[PDB]
RNA sequence: GUUUGACCUCAAAUCAGGUAGGAGUACCCGCUGAACUUAAGCAUAUCAAUAAGCGGAGGAAAAGAAACCAACCGGGAUUGCCUUAGUAACGGCGAGUGAAGCGGCAAAAGCUCAAAUUUGAAAUCUGGUACCUUCGGUGCCCGAGUUGUAAUUUGGAGAGGG
RNA sequence: GUUCUUUGUAAAGUGCCUUCGAAGAGUCGAGUUGUUUGGGAAUGCAGCUCUAAGUGGGUGGUUCCAUCUAAAGCUAA
């Protein structure tokens, strides 16, 4: 029998990753947040999805029409740009940081969890960059964070951060232990 | 020094006269297209290195930023008036700097600028 | 302490200037008649297609 | 081949011990994927003699 | 900006994390063909500082080249990077080669990532900062050693150290080895 | 040559062009005043000297003002939009000369403009309006 | 006479730009040590700078870089052994 | 959920449109590349970083705005001509090879990105469609892009405000 | 030269005062082998072992001093 070359290559890649020993900096992912807390975090984030192209165009057209005939508060939305997120982090401006575990360039995000830990900003790792992208109207984002949550959800965000602390930062505080991937 | 095939490459400058005529025609064309302004930019007065020639005073690329500032204008605006500006030349002689400033001041007085429109 | 000061600009405490620019551009386009206002577009779904 | 060259280099006082330390389809590639001395090459060629 | 972190990390190539990354990537590329396209660059910072833009028209390619050179002592100073650039240009003659950067190497083969720009795409043609590459004089830059690696190989640099080839060794040799005679002999 | 020999023998003719004379007599095309006074008989340097304009600033190699009055004579020979004007009208009719109060007016002063900018705009509005 | 006209690019050799220093420290912590830096620290643990300096000189092209590398290794060890 | 969908990778279309071969080849840009001949017979050397061969461009091409030259009361993109000069330097100081700063002149144009958050609004762009005052412009729509497209900026600073 | 539009609390130019201060890594460099230059200072390039720092680095010179900021790119004569 025979199989597609790309299929064989990708299948062998999984075996190589499983069997190969990885340094402590790698494998920090896949020790992801539990299903329940991740689901709650996604539910909270869904309330702050940034305005999409269609909605923004509709709002601008409505404003133009109103002006043609003759003071809203600051917009609130999740910040997801990797460069923008990294610029917000290290400035003590971000409250919650989400990191994807399936970034194609691993080195692109190895430092982000450690940088967040050094800065003390709460952070969590969730499975799948596609899930992060879906909630921000983009294919993938690899990261997601909140900066200005509404007062109505301030308590919810604080409780979520407190829960995530124990769920991820305390359970996986030993992620630096013996190199992972040691599977027969 | 004839160990090579130099005979294959013997450049004889028969063209001297035609080249001079072409240069004159190019200068005339530039004047026609640059009639109001001079053909050459105002170059500064500079002193030469290589002490064998330091006694000689010769032109330079363009005035320094400090010279332009002391002349009462700006480097960006100076270029549009045809004043050559050098961003890498440092000033190290007060006598030369004063002469350059005086030359720039005289040039500013001799120039007449038409309306931008 | 944050790694750098980077004093904040006024654009982070004032409504976006680009949003106003697009609003005014759309206003001018509608005034020129090349953009049908949404009210007319919605009305065309009942005044037409009959 | 390089093992014989290293052994020959270690035989003389040029270098010593201190200087030395100063899936199947994947291991196959790993196995298949330094300066050498003419004297060592000749020595190993002679030693290969049966 | 996260690009500084990526640049700093890439400098510690001998690090264990980068060693494992190279070990995985060399095998991944060794399973693929000698020349194969890359969906996205593996070193975003290096490509970005080399003129890369995340817009339609830019293409990233990967090519494998054999290492090594008294029958085999002939130097054949043709550089591996120049050969890779020429090969990718020939395979992508419709594209234009801007530059390339080291991404990985193996005991038997080397790996380089090359950035290409399509002059036919309207995005590049309508971009003032990149429309220059569409000029016919820029055809097959790698073939004439106009790239960074090609220019470095030619030794074109300011200073006395490059007098022999400050403006091309052949041009200097032709100019110096020519008898100049004027109408009125000096 | 090969192609040249065939072209001469061929009946397609030649793309005859004669422009050697036009390569010398080039009409000035960058100024009307100079053109009306320029003399093609004289050289560029001679024409510049006759007109008075300095042809070269640096010392030329080898040994060598009515028009200027015309050049000098050439020296001697924007309102706020409707929305901005209305906004300034509201600012003036609600605060007046109290620039400090206007600065802290969160409602009208959505854009936190400085006192100097506000007073500068108000002065222009007063100049253009009542 | 002297004029001290204005500064140049050579005058931009100022402080370490503490943000860059933080980035470098984070990279060093996350990146780890190279196979020769591992040997250097292993010999420092028992042999001290004596063997580490020689190893760095052998690996590097000059002793000026070797001493800087030894100092960096000592600084890393001091923080790691206590912090 | 014994399910459905997100992605990432890889396929095929006589899918819609573009791009490449090749020819010419005096000059240009790279690779490759000898001998006859010249010497103290000769391996260094000279012929030669040439002849021929290969690849890639245009009316010119390359290079071009110093990690330069200099040791001065310092010059300030590259290129071209006289001189520097048959000097320094190289060569069994053997035949011979052999420069460059400066000096005089032609021309003189500077610049563009990466790296500090648009974050109070991916504001960027290709493509398809209906029109027009069709070298292109407007509305609409799918898409490229957040693994970074818009604005500003390169130490000559530069950026947030009055 | 004549004429239609602009615009939108939009983009730029100088001085002063207030607050900050990002520059190119398998890269420089070292030893090896070949080639090449007048380049004896080891002139440049290429294959190979190793792998640099930001009050740093490169090139020169009388205890130090003099000048620039490479490893990204475009440009008419």
């Amino acid at each position: 029998v025979k199989w597609p070359e790309y299929v064989r290559v990708q299948r062998q890649k999984k075996i190589l990753s499983i069997r190969l020993k990885v340094p402590p900096t790698i494998a920090q992912f896949q020790y992801t947040l539990d299903r329940n807390t991740a689901a709650e975090t996604f539910k909270l984030f869904n309330k702050y999805r940034p305005e999409t192209a269609a909605e923004k165009k509709e709002r601008l057209t409505k404003e133009a029409a109103a002006v043609a005939e003759g003071a809203s508060p600051k917009p609130y939305a999740v910040k997801y740009g990797l460069n923008h997120v990294v610029a917000l982090i290290e400035n003590k401006k971000a409250k919650l940081v989400l990191i994807a575990n399936d970034v194609d360039p691993i080195e692109l995000v190895v430092f982000l969890p450690a940088l967040c830990k050094k800065m003390g900003v709460p952070y969590a790792i969730v499975k799948g960059k596609a899930r992060l992208g879906t909630l921000v109207n983009q294919k993938t984002s690899a990261v997601a964070a909140l900066t200005e949550v509404r007062a109505e959800d301030e308590a919810a965000l604080a409780k979520l951060v407190s829960t995530i602390d124990a769920n991820f930062a305390d359970k996986y505080d030993e992620v630096k232990k013996h190199w992972g991937g040691g599977i027969l | 020094h004839f160990r090579k095939h130099w005979q294959e490459r013997v450049k004889v400058h028969f063209d001297q006269a035609g080249k001079k005529v072409s240069r004159r025609n190019a200068r005339a064309t530039r004047a026609a297209k640059i009639a109001p302004r001079p053909l050459d930019l105002l170059r500064p007065v500079v002193r030469a290195p290589t002490v064998k020639y330091n006694r000689k005073v010769r032109a330079g690329r363009g005035f320094t930023l400090a010279e332009v500032k002391a002349a009462g204008l700006t480097a960006a605006y100076a270029r549009t008036i045809g004043i050559a500006v050098d961003h890498r030349r440092q000033n190290r002689n007060q006598e030369i700097f004063d002469a350059n400033v005086q030359r720039l001041k005289e040039y500013q007085s001799k120039i007449i600028v038409f309306p931008r429109n | 302490m944050p790694l750098t000061a980077v004093p904040e600009p006024k654009r982070r405490f004032v409504p976006s200037k680009n949003e106003a620019k697009r609003v005014m551009k759309i206003v001018r386009a509608i005034r020129e008649g090349r953009i049908i206002p949404p009210k007319k577009l919605k009305e065309m779904k009942e005044k037409e297609k009959i | 081949v390089e093992a014989m060259t290293l052994a020959h280099q270690l035989a003389l006082g040029q270098k010593n011990k201190h200087d030395l330390v100063d899936p199947d389809w994947f291991l196959e590639d790993e196995k298949e994927h330094k300066p050498i001395t003419k004297e060592a090459a000749m020595a190993i060629k002679e030693k290969i003699k049966a | 900006g996260a690009y500084k972190y990526l640049e700093e990390l890439q400098r510690k190539k001998q690090s264990d994390v980068l060693r494992f990354l190279q070990r995985v990537r060399v095998w991944e590329y060794r399973q693929k063909n000698v020349i194969h396209r890359a969906a996205r660059p593996t070193r975003p910072d290096k490509a970005r500082r080399l003129g890369y833009k995340a817009k339609q028209g830019f293409v990233i390619y990967r090519v494998r080249v054999r290492r090594g050179n008294g029958v085999n002592e002939l130097k054949y100073q043709r550089s591996l990077r120049a050969t890779a650039e020429e090969r990718v240009g020939r395979r992508a003659a419709n594209l234009r080669v801007l530059n390339s950067y080291w991404v990985n190497q193996d005991s038997t083969y080397k790996y380089f990532e090359v950035i290409l720009v399509d002059p036919q795409h309207k995005a590049i043609r309508r971009d003032a900062r990149y429309n220059w590459i569409c000029d016919p004089v820029h055809k097959h830059r790698e073939a004439r050693g106009l790239t960074a690696t090609g220019k470095k190989s030619r030794g074109i640099n300011k200073g006395h150290k490059f007098n022999n080839t400050k403006a091309g060794r052949r041009k200097t040799w032709k100019r110096q080895n020519t008898l100049s005679l004027w109408r009125y002999r000096k | 040559s090969v192609r040249k020999r065939k072209m001469n023998r061929s009946s397609v003719g030649k793309a005859t062009r004669r422009n050697k004379d036009k390569q010398r007599k080039i009409n000035i095309q960058s100024n009307p005043i100079i053109a009306a006074n320029w003399d093609y008989s004289l050289t560029m340097a001679q024409n510049y000297k006759k007109l008075g304009l300095r042809a070269k600033l640096q010392t030329p190699a080898g040994g060598k003002e009515t028009e200027v009055v015309k050049k000098l004579e050439e020296l001697a020979s924007r309102s706020q939009s409707e929305r901005e004007e209305e906004w300034l009208e509201k600012l003036y009719k609600k605060h007046g000369d109290d620039y400090k109060k206007m600065f802290f007016d969160k409602k009208l002063n959505i854009y936190q403009q400085s006192e100097g900018d506000l007073k500068r705009r108000l002065l222009r509005w007063k100049k253009r309006n009542g | 006479t002297s004029m001290t006209p204005a500064p140049k690019i050579s005058y931009k050799k100022g402080a370490a730009s503490n943000r860059t220093k933080f980035v470098r420290s984070l990279v060093r912590e996350i990146a780890g040590l190279s196979p020769y830096e591992r040997r250097l620290i292993d010999l420092i643990r028992n042999s001290g700078e004596k063997r580490a300096r020689k190893v760095a000189k052998k690996r590097l092209g000059s002793f000026t870089r070797a001493k800087a590398k030894v100092e960096e290794m000592n600084n890393i060890i001091a923080a790691s052994r206590r912090h």
